[PDB]
Protein backbone atom coordinates (compact mmCIF):
# COMPACT_ATOMS: atom_id res chain seq x y z
CA UNK A 1 0.00 0.00 0.00
CA UNK A 2 1.47 3.02 -1.26
CA UNK A 3 1.35 6.97 -0.12
CA UNK A 4 0.63 10.01 -1.95
CA UNK A 5 1.90 12.88 0.53
CA UNK A 6 0.96 16.79 0.17
CA UNK A 7 3.51 19.53 0.94
CA UNK A 8 0.16 21.54 2.14
CA UNK A 9 -3.22 22.44 1.38
CA UNK A 10 -3.16 26.64 0.82
CA UNK A 11 -6.70 26.75 -0.64
CA UNK A 12 -9.78 25.26 -0.60
CA UNK A 13 -10.55 22.18 -2.74
CA UNK A 14 -12.07 19.57 -3.33
CA UNK A 15 -9.64 15.94 -3.91
CA UNK A 16 -11.03 12.99 -5.47
CA UNK A 17 -8.77 10.10 -5.27
CA UNK A 18 -10.26 7.34 -8.12
CA UNK A 19 -13.68 7.14 -7.34
CA UNK A 20 -13.45 8.99 -4.02
CA UNK A 21 -13.59 12.52 -2.77
CA UNK A 22 -13.20 14.44 0.24
CA UNK A 23 -13.03 18.61 0.70
CA UNK A 24 -10.16 20.32 1.62
CA UNK A 25 -10.57 24.09 3.69
CA UNK A 26 -8.37 26.76 3.08
CA UNK A 27 -4.89 25.73 5.23
CA UNK A 28 -6.30 22.95 6.76
CA UNK A 29 -3.37 20.71 8.03
CA UNK A 30 -3.60 17.66 5.57
CA UNK A 31 -0.60 15.79 4.12
CA UNK A 32 -1.79 13.49 1.38
CA UNK A 33 -3.57 10.16 0.80
CA UNK A 34 -2.49 6.85 1.98
CA UNK A 35 -2.93 3.03 2.09
CA UNK A 36 -3.51 3.35 -2.27
CA UNK A 37 -4.02 -0.28 -3.82
CA UNK A 38 -0.60 -1.34 -5.57
CA UNK A 39 -0.97 -3.14 -8.93
CA UNK A 40 -3.60 -0.60 -10.67
CA UNK A 41 -3.03 2.80 -12.15
CA UNK A 42 -4.70 5.57 -9.96
CA UNK A 43 -5.83 9.33 -10.81
CA UNK A 44 -5.64 12.34 -8.43
CA UNK A 45 -8.04 14.94 -9.31
CA UNK A 46 -8.88 18.58 -7.63
CA UNK A 47 -11.61 21.60 -7.90
CA UNK A 48 -10.81 24.60 -6.04
CA UNK A 49 -13.82 25.60 -4.12
CA UNK A 50 -13.69 28.85 -5.38
CA UNK A 51 -13.30 28.42 -9.43
CA UNK A 52 -15.19 25.20 -10.29
CA UNK A 53 -14.56 25.86 -13.70
CA UNK A 54 -11.49 23.41 -14.65
CA UNK A 55 -11.73 19.93 -12.98
CA UNK A 56 -7.97 18.47 -13.29
CA UNK A 57 -5.45 16.06 -12.52
CA UNK A 58 -3.14 13.49 -12.63
CA UNK A 59 -2.57 9.59 -13.40
CA UNK A 60 0.03 7.64 -12.30
CA UNK A 61 1.14 4.32 -10.55
CA UNK A 62 3.28 4.11 -7.54
CA UNK A 63 4.97 1.52 -8.81
CA UNK A 64 6.95 3.93 -10.99
CA UNK A 65 8.23 6.05 -8.44
CA UNK A 66 7.49 8.14 -5.28
CA UNK A 67 5.38 11.26 -6.06
CA UNK A 68 3.91 14.10 -3.89
CA UNK A 69 1.75 16.96 -4.31
CA UNK A 70 2.37 20.97 -3.92
CA UNK A 71 0.69 23.95 -4.46
CA UNK A 72 2.51 26.37 -6.43
CA UNK A 73 1.19 29.68 -6.25
CA UNK A 74 2.11 31.09 -9.38
CA UNK A 75 0.51 28.43 -11.80
CA UNK A 76 -2.40 28.34 -9.17
CA UNK A 77 -2.72 24.31 -8.96
CA UNK A 78 -1.73 21.83 -6.82
CA UNK A 79 1.50 19.95 -9.26
CA UNK A 80 2.21 16.34 -8.89
CA UNK A 81 5.42 15.97 -8.43
CA UNK A 82 8.59 13.00 -7.88
CA UNK A 83 10.91 12.99 -5.32
CA UNK A 84 14.32 10.81 -6.08
CA UNK A 85 15.41 10.79 -2.99
CA UNK A 86 14.18 7.29 -2.05
CA UNK A 87 15.19 7.88 1.96
CA UNK A 88 13.67 11.72 2.25
CA UNK A 89 10.82 10.76 0.74
CA UNK A 90 10.19 7.39 3.24
CA UNK A 91 11.00 9.73 6.09
CA UNK A 92 8.62 12.47 4.72
CA UNK A 93 5.60 9.87 4.66
CA UNK A 94 6.28 8.05 8.18
CA UNK A 95 6.72 11.28 9.54
CA UNK A 96 3.11 12.14 8.50
CA UNK A 97 1.99 9.05 9.18
CA UNK A 98 2.52 9.29 12.84
CA UNK A 99 0.82 12.32 13.14
CA UNK A 100 -2.09 11.12 11.30
CA UNK A 101 -2.77 13.89 8.79
CA UNK A 102 -3.55 11.53 5.93
CA UNK A 103 -6.55 10.31 4.58
CA UNK A 104 -7.03 6.35 4.15
CA UNK A 105 -7.77 5.14 0.47
CA UNK A 106 -11.10 3.36 1.90
CA UNK A 107 -11.57 0.57 -0.12
CA UNK A 108 -13.97 -2.07 0.89
CA UNK A 109 -13.15 -5.68 0.59
CA UNK A 110 -15.75 -6.88 -1.57
CA UNK A 111 -15.39 -3.92 -3.84
CA UNK A 112 -13.74 -4.61 -7.63
CA UNK A 113 -15.51 -1.41 -8.81
CA UNK A 114 -12.29 0.51 -9.38
CA UNK A 115 -10.29 -2.85 -10.76
CA UNK A 116 -12.53 -3.26 -13.57
CA UNK A 117 -12.74 0.33 -13.99
CA UNK A 118 -9.06 -0.09 -15.57
CA UNK A 119 -8.24 -3.33 -16.43
CA UNK A 120 -6.46 -2.47 -19.52
CA UNK A 121 -5.15 1.04 -18.44
CA UNK A 122 -1.38 0.95 -17.79
CA UNK A 123 1.04 4.05 -16.85
CA UNK A 124 3.48 3.63 -20.14
CA UNK A 125 0.34 3.35 -22.50
CA UNK A 126 -1.57 6.44 -20.73
CA UNK A 127 2.22 8.25 -21.64
CA UNK A 128 1.67 7.65 -25.38
CA UNK A 129 -1.96 9.11 -25.39
CA UNK A 130 -0.68 11.85 -23.20
CA UNK A 131 2.92 13.42 -24.18
CA UNK A 132 5.26 14.74 -21.49
CA UNK A 133 7.91 12.87 -21.54
CA UNK A 134 9.97 14.18 -18.73
CA UNK A 135 7.66 12.73 -16.00
CA UNK A 136 6.12 9.67 -15.01
CA UNK A 137 2.70 10.58 -14.23
CA UNK A 138 0.26 12.31 -16.90
CA UNK A 139 -1.79 15.40 -16.57
CA UNK A 140 -5.42 15.85 -17.37
CA UNK A 141 -8.05 18.81 -17.23
CA UNK A 142 -11.47 19.62 -18.33
CA UNK A 143 -10.13 21.80 -21.16
CA UNK A 144 -7.60 20.00 -23.00
CA UNK A 145 -8.63 18.99 -26.57
CA UNK A 146 -7.76 15.77 -29.11
CA UNK A 147 -5.92 15.10 -32.11
CA UNK A 148 -8.95 14.65 -33.84
CA UNK A 149 -10.93 17.71 -32.22
CA UNK A 150 -7.86 19.39 -33.43
CA UNK A 151 -7.95 18.29 -37.20
CA UNK A 152 -11.43 20.27 -37.31
CA UNK A 153 -4.95 24.30 -30.94
CA UNK A 154 -1.49 23.73 -28.87
CA UNK A 155 -0.37 20.31 -29.48
CA UNK A 156 1.75 19.61 -26.58
CA UNK A 157 -1.12 19.89 -24.84
CA UNK A 158 -3.75 17.56 -26.79
CA UNK A 159 -4.79 14.13 -25.80
CA UNK A 160 -3.58 11.70 -28.63
CA UNK A 161 -6.50 9.25 -28.67
CA UNK A 162 -6.39 6.86 -31.83
CA UNK A 163 -8.65 8.74 -34.58
CA UNK A 164 -11.67 6.89 -35.19
CA UNK A 165 -13.59 8.44 -38.71
CA UNK A 166 -16.19 6.34 -40.39
CA UNK A 167 -16.18 8.22 -43.47
CA UNK A 168 -12.83 8.16 -44.09
CA UNK A 169 -10.27 6.60 -46.33
CA UNK A 170 -9.30 4.45 -43.11
CA UNK A 171 -12.66 3.02 -42.79
CA UNK A 172 -13.59 2.25 -46.22
CA UNK A 173 -11.77 -0.07 -48.59
CA UNK A 174 -12.04 0.87 -52.15
CA UNK A 175 -14.71 -1.06 -53.63
CA UNK A 176 -16.22 -1.97 -50.42
CA UNK A 177 -17.77 1.33 -49.98
CA UNK A 178 -21.43 -0.01 -48.92
CA UNK A 179 -19.78 -3.03 -47.21
CA UNK A 180 -17.03 -1.65 -45.57
CA UNK A 181 -19.96 1.51 -44.27
CA UNK A 182 -22.69 -0.65 -43.17
CA UNK A 183 -20.32 -3.34 -41.50
CA UNK A 184 -17.29 -2.12 -39.77
CA UNK A 185 -15.89 -5.03 -38.78
CA UNK A 186 -12.58 -4.90 -41.70
CA UNK A 187 -12.18 -1.32 -39.78
CA UNK A 188 -12.26 -2.62 -36.08
CA UNK A 189 -10.74 -5.97 -36.70
CA UNK A 190 -7.98 -5.42 -39.50
CA UNK A 191 -7.36 -1.68 -39.34
CA UNK A 192 -7.38 -0.89 -35.39
CA UNK A 193 -7.39 -3.86 -33.39
CA UNK A 194 -4.29 -5.80 -35.93
CA UNK A 195 -3.15 -2.91 -37.14
CA UNK A 196 -2.99 -0.21 -34.63
CA UNK A 197 -3.95 -1.03 -31.20
CA UNK A 198 -2.09 -4.46 -31.53
CA UNK A 199 -4.58 -6.50 -29.30
CA UNK A 200 -8.21 -6.04 -27.77
CA UNK A 201 -6.57 -5.74 -24.49
CA UNK A 202 -5.20 -2.02 -26.11
CA UNK A 203 -8.70 -1.56 -27.59
CA UNK A 204 -10.56 -2.04 -24.08
CA UNK A 205 -8.09 0.15 -22.09
CA UNK A 206 -8.23 3.63 -24.42
CA UNK A 207 -12.05 2.90 -24.17
CA UNK A 208 -11.47 2.59 -20.46
CA UNK A 209 -9.17 5.65 -20.43
CA UNK A 210 -11.66 7.89 -22.71
CA UNK A 211 -14.57 6.92 -20.41
CA UNK A 212 -12.61 7.73 -17.16
CA UNK A 213 -11.24 10.99 -18.29
CA UNK A 214 -15.05 11.94 -19.59
CA UNK A 215 -16.37 10.76 -15.96
CA UNK A 216 -13.79 13.13 -14.22
CA UNK A 217 -12.67 16.08 -15.57
CA UNK A 218 -15.89 16.13 -17.84
CA UNK A 219 -13.84 16.35 -20.68
CA UNK A 220 -15.89 16.44 -24.26
CA UNK A 221 -13.48 14.86 -26.40
CA UNK A 222 -12.66 11.85 -24.32
CA UNK A 223 -16.52 11.21 -23.96
CA UNK A 224 -16.50 11.34 -27.75
CA UNK A 225 -13.89 8.80 -27.66
CA UNK A 226 -15.40 6.90 -25.91
CA UNK A 227 -18.65 6.62 -27.55
CA UNK A 228 -16.93 6.10 -31.05
CA UNK A 229 -14.83 3.22 -29.41
CA UNK A 230 -17.89 1.58 -28.29
CA UNK A 231 -19.94 2.12 -31.45
CA UNK A 232 -17.35 0.59 -34.15
CA UNK A 233 -17.66 -2.41 -31.77
CA UNK A 234 -21.05 -2.37 -31.91
CA UNK A 235 -21.69 -1.66 -35.76
CA UNK A 236 -19.55 -4.54 -36.82
CA UNK A 237 -20.73 -8.08 -37.62
CA UNK A 238 -17.80 -9.93 -36.73
CA UNK A 239 -16.38 -9.29 -33.40
CA UNK A 240 -14.88 -12.15 -31.31
CA UNK A 241 -17.17 -13.81 -29.13
CA UNK A 242 -14.90 -12.85 -25.83
CA UNK A 243 -14.45 -9.25 -26.93
CA UNK A 244 -18.50 -8.80 -26.96
CA UNK A 245 -18.37 -10.80 -23.64
CA UNK A 246 -15.59 -8.09 -21.92
CA UNK A 247 -17.32 -4.78 -23.53
CA UNK A 248 -20.68 -6.22 -21.42
CA UNK A 249 -19.05 -6.33 -18.72
CA UNK A 250 -16.41 -3.03 -19.32
CA UNK A 251 -19.65 -0.76 -20.36
CA UNK A 252 -21.92 -2.16 -17.11
CA UNK A 253 -19.22 -0.97 -14.67
CA UNK A 254 -19.17 2.28 -16.41
CA UNK A 255 -22.71 2.51 -16.65
CA UNK A 256 -22.92 1.73 -12.78
CA UNK A 257 -19.95 4.02 -11.57
CA UNK A 258 -21.61 7.19 -13.50
CA UNK A 259 -23.31 9.55 -11.30
CA UNK A 260 -26.78 9.67 -12.21
CA UNK A 261 -27.01 14.11 -12.06
CA UNK A 262 -24.06 13.89 -15.41
CA UNK A 263 -25.68 11.37 -17.48
CA UNK A 264 -27.88 13.99 -19.67
CA UNK A 265 -24.30 15.40 -20.55
CA UNK A 266 -22.09 12.13 -20.42
CA UNK A 267 -24.39 9.85 -22.62
CA UNK A 268 -25.37 10.20 -26.36
CA UNK A 269 -28.56 8.89 -26.93
CA UNK A 270 -28.00 8.09 -31.15
CA UNK A 271 -25.12 5.86 -29.67
CA UNK A 272 -26.52 4.01 -27.21
CA UNK A 273 -30.02 3.16 -28.64
CA UNK A 274 -28.21 2.68 -31.87
CA UNK A 275 -25.94 -0.54 -30.05
CA UNK A 276 -28.77 -1.36 -27.75
CA UNK A 277 -31.10 -1.68 -30.17
CA UNK A 278 -30.46 -1.40 -33.70
CA UNK A 279 -26.60 -3.03 -34.05
CA UNK A 280 -25.31 -6.16 -35.27
CA UNK A 281 -24.31 -6.50 -31.43
CA UNK A 282 -27.63 -5.62 -29.82
CA UNK A 283 -28.41 -8.59 -28.62
CA UNK A 284 -24.75 -8.83 -26.83
CA UNK A 285 -24.66 -6.79 -24.05
CA UNK A 286 -27.43 -8.17 -21.76
CA UNK A 287 -25.91 -7.00 -18.40
CA UNK A 288 -25.43 -3.29 -19.90
CA UNK A 289 -28.51 -3.66 -21.27
CA UNK A 290 -30.25 -4.00 -18.13
CA UNK A 291 -28.35 -1.64 -16.07
CA UNK A 292 -28.79 1.62 -18.65
CA UNK A 293 -33.11 0.19 -19.00
CA UNK A 294 -32.96 0.05 -15.06
CA UNK A 295 -31.05 3.69 -14.58
CA UNK A 296 -31.48 5.81 -17.59
CA UNK A 297 -34.75 4.78 -19.17
CA UNK A 298 -35.69 8.55 -20.12
CA UNK A 299 -32.69 8.91 -22.47
CA UNK A 300 -34.15 5.20 -24.43
CA UNK B 1 -25.30 23.74 -46.34
CA UNK B 2 -28.58 22.71 -47.85
CA UNK B 3 -30.05 24.34 -50.91
CA UNK B 4 -33.11 26.08 -50.73
CA UNK B 5 -35.00 29.33 -51.92
CA UNK B 6 -32.92 31.74 -50.42
CA UNK B 7 -30.15 30.32 -51.90
CA UNK B 8 -31.56 29.52 -55.84
CA UNK B 9 -29.50 32.14 -57.68
CA UNK B 10 -26.58 29.93 -57.08
CA UNK B 11 -27.65 27.02 -59.40
CA UNK B 12 -27.11 29.22 -62.15
CA UNK B 13 -23.53 30.86 -61.21
CA UNK B 14 -20.27 29.67 -63.12
CA UNK B 15 -19.14 26.52 -60.36
CA UNK B 16 -19.85 23.03 -62.04
CA UNK B 17 -22.87 21.96 -60.06
CA UNK B 18 -24.99 18.66 -60.52
CA UNK B 19 -28.23 17.46 -58.82
CA UNK B 20 -28.78 13.77 -58.02
CA UNK B 21 -32.11 12.10 -58.09
CA UNK B 22 -32.53 8.71 -57.49
CA UNK B 23 -36.00 8.57 -56.83
CA UNK B 24 -36.42 6.48 -59.87
CA UNK B 25 -33.29 3.56 -59.49
CA UNK B 26 -35.17 1.29 -58.24
CA UNK B 27 -38.66 0.40 -59.31
CA UNK B 28 -40.89 -2.64 -59.43
CA UNK B 29 -44.73 -3.55 -59.77
CA UNK B 30 -46.51 -4.83 -56.92
CA UNK B 31 -48.79 -8.09 -57.60
CA UNK B 32 -50.26 -11.64 -56.27
CA UNK B 33 -48.63 -14.55 -56.04
CA UNK B 34 -50.48 -18.14 -57.17
CA UNK B 35 -50.73 -18.50 -53.45
CA UNK B 36 -51.86 -15.16 -52.86
CA UNK B 37 -48.96 -13.42 -51.71
CA UNK B 38 -47.59 -10.38 -52.51
CA UNK B 39 -44.40 -10.04 -54.98
CA UNK B 40 -42.45 -7.82 -56.57
CA UNK B 41 -41.35 -7.33 -60.19
CA UNK B 42 -38.62 -4.78 -61.15
CA UNK B 43 -38.29 -2.64 -63.86
CA UNK B 44 -35.86 -0.65 -65.41
CA UNK B 45 -35.16 2.61 -64.20
CA UNK B 46 -32.72 5.33 -64.03
CA UNK B 47 -30.52 7.76 -62.50
CA UNK B 48 -31.45 11.14 -62.97
CA UNK B 49 -28.00 13.86 -62.97
CA UNK B 50 -28.40 17.42 -64.05
CA UNK B 51 -26.21 20.36 -64.78
CA UNK B 52 -28.82 22.90 -63.90
CA UNK B 53 -26.97 25.61 -65.42
CA UNK B 54 -26.48 23.87 -68.96
CA UNK B 55 -29.08 21.41 -68.95
CA UNK B 56 -26.94 18.29 -69.34
CA UNK B 57 -28.80 15.32 -68.28
CA UNK B 58 -26.86 12.19 -67.47
CA UNK B 59 -29.64 9.50 -67.71
CA UNK B 60 -27.77 6.29 -66.26
CA UNK B 61 -30.14 3.69 -67.13
CA UNK B 62 -30.21 0.78 -64.17
CA UNK B 63 -31.21 -2.63 -65.93
CA UNK B 64 -33.50 -5.08 -64.07
CA UNK B 65 -30.25 -7.62 -63.90
CA UNK B 66 -28.43 -5.24 -61.33
CA UNK B 67 -31.00 -6.70 -58.71
CA UNK B 68 -30.68 -10.30 -59.44
CA UNK B 69 -29.81 -12.00 -56.31
CA UNK B 70 -29.45 -8.96 -54.11
CA UNK B 71 -31.43 -8.21 -50.78
CA UNK B 72 -32.20 -4.64 -49.05
CA UNK B 73 -32.52 -3.32 -52.86
CA UNK B 74 -34.24 -0.35 -51.54
CA UNK B 75 -31.03 0.40 -50.03
CA UNK B 76 -29.42 -0.80 -51.81
CA UNK B 77 -30.39 1.47 -54.53
CA UNK B 78 -29.19 4.17 -53.02
CA UNK B 79 -25.70 2.69 -53.24
CA UNK B 80 -25.45 1.99 -56.52
CA UNK B 81 -26.64 5.24 -57.53
CA UNK B 82 -23.98 6.83 -55.61
CA UNK B 83 -21.36 4.25 -57.25
CA UNK B 84 -22.35 5.58 -60.96
CA UNK B 85 -22.41 8.86 -59.52
CA UNK B 86 -18.47 8.75 -58.86
CA UNK B 87 -18.16 6.52 -61.76
CA UNK B 88 -19.64 9.20 -63.72
CA UNK B 89 -17.43 12.09 -61.77
CA UNK B 90 -14.10 9.96 -62.13
CA UNK B 91 -14.77 9.90 -66.21
CA UNK B 92 -15.02 13.15 -66.20
CA UNK B 93 -12.13 15.56 -67.47
CA UNK B 94 -10.75 17.18 -64.29
CA UNK B 95 -11.99 20.68 -65.30
CA UNK B 96 -15.67 19.24 -65.93
CA UNK B 97 -15.63 17.60 -62.35
CA UNK B 98 -18.49 19.31 -60.37
CA UNK B 99 -17.76 21.48 -57.43
CA UNK B 100 -21.20 20.33 -55.88
CA UNK B 101 -23.59 17.62 -56.27
CA UNK B 102 -26.54 18.53 -54.72
CA UNK B 103 -28.78 14.77 -53.67
CA UNK B 104 -32.98 15.48 -54.07
CA UNK B 105 -33.11 13.20 -51.21
CA UNK B 106 -30.82 13.53 -47.86
CA UNK B 107 -31.04 9.44 -47.60
CA UNK B 108 -28.43 10.02 -50.81
CA UNK B 109 -25.91 11.88 -48.47
CA UNK B 110 -23.77 9.17 -46.69
CA UNK B 111 -23.68 6.58 -49.61
CA UNK B 112 -22.86 9.57 -51.59
CA UNK B 113 -20.17 10.79 -49.30
CA UNK B 114 -18.63 7.56 -48.97
CA UNK B 115 -17.85 6.74 -52.85
CA UNK B 116 -16.48 10.50 -53.17
CA UNK B 117 -13.74 9.97 -50.56
CA UNK B 118 -11.34 10.54 -53.24
CA UNK B 119 -12.82 14.10 -54.01
CA UNK B 120 -12.75 15.94 -50.96
CA UNK B 121 -12.82 19.53 -52.39
CA UNK B 122 -16.15 18.18 -53.83
CA UNK B 123 -19.46 19.05 -51.62
CA UNK B 124 -22.22 17.05 -51.19
CA UNK B 125 -25.27 19.20 -50.53
CA UNK B 126 -29.13 18.05 -49.83
CA UNK B 127 -31.59 20.56 -50.59
CA UNK B 128 -34.86 22.15 -48.37
CA UNK B 129 -36.81 22.00 -51.85
CA UNK B 130 -39.39 19.56 -53.17
CA UNK B 131 -38.31 19.31 -56.54
CA UNK B 132 -40.30 17.40 -59.33
CA UNK B 133 -37.53 15.19 -60.68
CA UNK B 134 -39.38 12.33 -59.72
CA UNK B 135 -41.63 12.79 -63.24
CA UNK B 136 -38.85 12.65 -65.61
CA UNK B 137 -40.19 9.38 -66.66
CA UNK B 138 -43.05 11.23 -68.40
CA UNK B 139 -40.94 12.33 -70.63
CA UNK B 140 -42.12 9.91 -73.08
CA UNK B 141 -38.38 9.98 -75.31
CA UNK B 142 -36.55 9.48 -71.81
CA UNK B 143 -39.38 6.72 -70.26
CA UNK B 144 -38.67 5.13 -74.20
CA UNK B 145 -35.10 4.64 -73.55
CA UNK B 146 -35.54 3.23 -70.04
CA UNK B 147 -37.50 0.68 -70.71
CA UNK B 148 -36.01 -0.39 -74.15
CA UNK B 149 -32.41 -1.30 -72.62
CA UNK B 150 -31.65 -4.43 -72.14
CA UNK B 151 -28.29 -3.82 -70.73
CA UNK B 152 -27.05 -0.64 -68.20
CA UNK B 153 -26.37 2.07 -70.76
CA UNK B 154 -25.69 5.82 -70.07
CA UNK B 155 -27.77 8.08 -72.49
CA UNK B 156 -27.22 11.71 -72.56
CA UNK B 157 -29.36 14.48 -73.31
CA UNK B 158 -30.04 18.18 -73.44
CA UNK B 159 -33.84 18.61 -70.77
CA UNK B 160 -33.95 22.67 -72.26
CA UNK B 161 -33.64 21.75 -75.51
CA UNK B 162 -32.89 25.25 -77.17
CA UNK B 163 -34.29 27.45 -75.24
CA UNK B 164 -30.60 28.40 -73.58
CA UNK B 165 -30.26 30.24 -77.38
CA UNK B 166 -33.59 32.94 -76.30
CA UNK B 167 -33.46 32.33 -72.23
CA UNK B 168 -31.01 32.50 -69.62
CA UNK B 169 -30.76 29.37 -67.01
CA UNK B 170 -32.86 30.20 -64.85
CA UNK B 171 -35.70 30.87 -66.98
CA UNK B 172 -35.26 27.70 -68.41
CA UNK B 173 -34.58 25.83 -64.58
CA UNK B 174 -38.13 27.47 -63.66
CA UNK B 175 -40.11 26.26 -66.94
CA UNK B 176 -38.18 22.76 -66.72
CA UNK B 177 -39.34 22.63 -63.04
CA UNK B 178 -43.21 23.89 -63.82
CA UNK B 179 -43.64 21.47 -66.27
CA UNK B 180 -42.11 18.39 -64.38
CA UNK B 181 -44.58 19.65 -61.26
CA UNK B 182 -47.29 19.57 -63.36
CA UNK B 183 -46.35 16.03 -65.05
CA UNK B 184 -46.07 15.45 -61.61
CA UNK B 185 -49.34 16.05 -60.43
CA UNK B 186 -51.73 15.62 -63.28
CA UNK B 187 -50.07 13.96 -65.43
CA UNK B 188 -52.91 13.53 -68.21
CA UNK B 189 -53.55 16.63 -67.84
CA UNK B 190 -50.61 18.26 -68.21
CA UNK B 191 -49.82 16.18 -71.50
CA UNK B 192 -52.81 16.99 -73.25
CA UNK B 193 -51.54 20.58 -72.67
CA UNK B 194 -48.02 19.90 -74.18
CA UNK B 195 -49.65 18.46 -77.48
CA UNK B 196 -53.17 19.34 -77.74
CA UNK B 197 -52.48 21.51 -81.13
CA UNK B 198 -51.58 19.00 -83.63
CA UNK B 199 -49.51 21.54 -85.48
CA UNK B 200 -46.58 22.15 -82.92
CA UNK B 201 -44.35 19.29 -83.45
CA UNK B 202 -41.01 17.69 -81.17
CA UNK B 203 -37.81 17.50 -83.27
CA UNK B 204 -36.34 14.62 -83.35
CA UNK B 205 -33.35 15.65 -81.69
CA UNK B 206 -35.89 17.41 -78.71
CA UNK B 207 -37.49 16.28 -75.84
CA UNK B 208 -40.40 19.16 -75.78
CA UNK B 209 -42.59 20.49 -78.43
CA UNK B 210 -41.02 23.51 -80.79
CA UNK B 211 -43.32 26.71 -79.08
CA UNK B 212 -42.69 29.93 -79.79
CA UNK B 213 -41.68 32.30 -76.83
CA UNK B 214 -45.71 33.25 -77.27
CA UNK B 215 -46.73 30.03 -77.52
CA UNK B 216 -44.39 29.24 -74.12
CA UNK B 217 -46.53 31.98 -72.07
CA UNK B 218 -49.79 30.13 -72.84
CA UNK B 219 -48.66 26.63 -72.29
CA UNK B 220 -46.71 28.22 -69.09
CA UNK B 221 -49.97 29.65 -68.15
CA UNK B 222 -51.95 26.45 -68.57
CA UNK B 223 -49.45 24.58 -66.44
CA UNK B 224 -49.63 27.17 -63.49
CA UNK B 225 -53.72 27.01 -63.83
CA UNK B 226 -53.38 22.80 -63.45
CA UNK B 227 -51.19 22.78 -60.61
CA UNK B 228 -53.50 25.44 -59.07
CA UNK B 229 -57.02 23.53 -59.60
CA UNK B 230 -55.81 20.17 -59.12
CA UNK B 231 -54.68 21.91 -55.70
CA UNK B 232 -58.48 22.72 -55.28
CA UNK B 233 -59.31 19.10 -56.37
CA UNK B 234 -57.24 17.91 -54.10
CA UNK B 235 -57.79 20.15 -51.12
CA UNK B 236 -61.37 21.14 -52.22
CA UNK B 237 -60.71 24.63 -52.65
C1 LIG C 1 -9.14 13.54 11.36
C2 LIG C 1 -7.82 13.88 10.68
C3 LIG C 1 -6.77 14.25 11.66
N1 LIG C 1 -5.96 14.64 12.42
C4 LIG C 1 -7.49 12.77 9.61
N2 LIG C 1 -8.49 13.13 8.58
C5 LIG C 1 -8.17 14.06 7.62
O1 LIG C 1 -7.05 14.48 7.58
C6 LIG C 1 -9.21 14.48 6.65
C7 LIG C 1 -10.38 13.77 6.54
C8 LIG C 1 -11.39 14.24 5.71
C9 LIG C 1 -11.22 15.41 5.00
C10 LIG C 1 -10.05 16.11 5.11
C11 LIG C 1 -9.05 15.64 5.93
C1 LIG D 1 -2.75 5.04 -29.32
C2 LIG D 1 -2.26 3.61 -29.15
C3 LIG D 1 -1.20 3.62 -28.18
N1 LIG D 1 -0.37 3.62 -27.41
C4 LIG D 1 -3.41 2.73 -28.65
N2 LIG D 1 -3.80 3.02 -27.29
C5 LIG D 1 -3.54 2.11 -26.30
O1 LIG D 1 -2.97 1.08 -26.56
C6 LIG D 1 -3.99 2.47 -24.92
C7 LIG D 1 -4.12 3.80 -24.58
C8 LIG D 1 -4.51 4.13 -23.30
C9 LIG D 1 -4.75 3.16 -22.37
C10 LIG D 1 -4.62 1.85 -22.70
C11 LIG D 1 -4.25 1.49 -23.98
Amino acid sequence: MNTVPFTSAPIEVTIGIDQYSFNVKENQPFHGIKDIPIGHVHVIHFQHADNSSMRYGYWFDCRMGNFYIQYDPKDGLYKMMEERDGAKFENIVHNFKERQMMVSYPKIDEDDTWYNLTEFVQMDKIRKIVRKDENQFSYVDSSMTTVQENELSDPAHSLNYTVINFKSREAIRPGHEMEDFLDKSYYLNTVMLQGIFKNSSNYFGELQFAFLNAMFFGNYGSSLQWHAMIELICSSATVPKHMLDKLDEILYYQIKTLPEQYSDILLNERVWNICLYSSFQKNSLHNTEKIMENKYPELL
Amino acid sequence: GAMNSSNYAELFNNDIKLFVDDTNVYRVTVHKTFEGNVATKAINGCIFTLNPKTGHLFLKIIHTSVWAGQKRLSQLAKWKTAEEVSALVRSLPKEEQPKQIIVTRKAMLDPLEVHMLDFPNIAIRPTELRLPFSAAMSIDKLSDVVMKATEPQMVLFNIYDDWLDRISSYTAFSRLTLLLRALKTNEESAKMILLSDPTITIKSYHLWPSFTDEQWITIESQMRDLILTEYGRKYNV
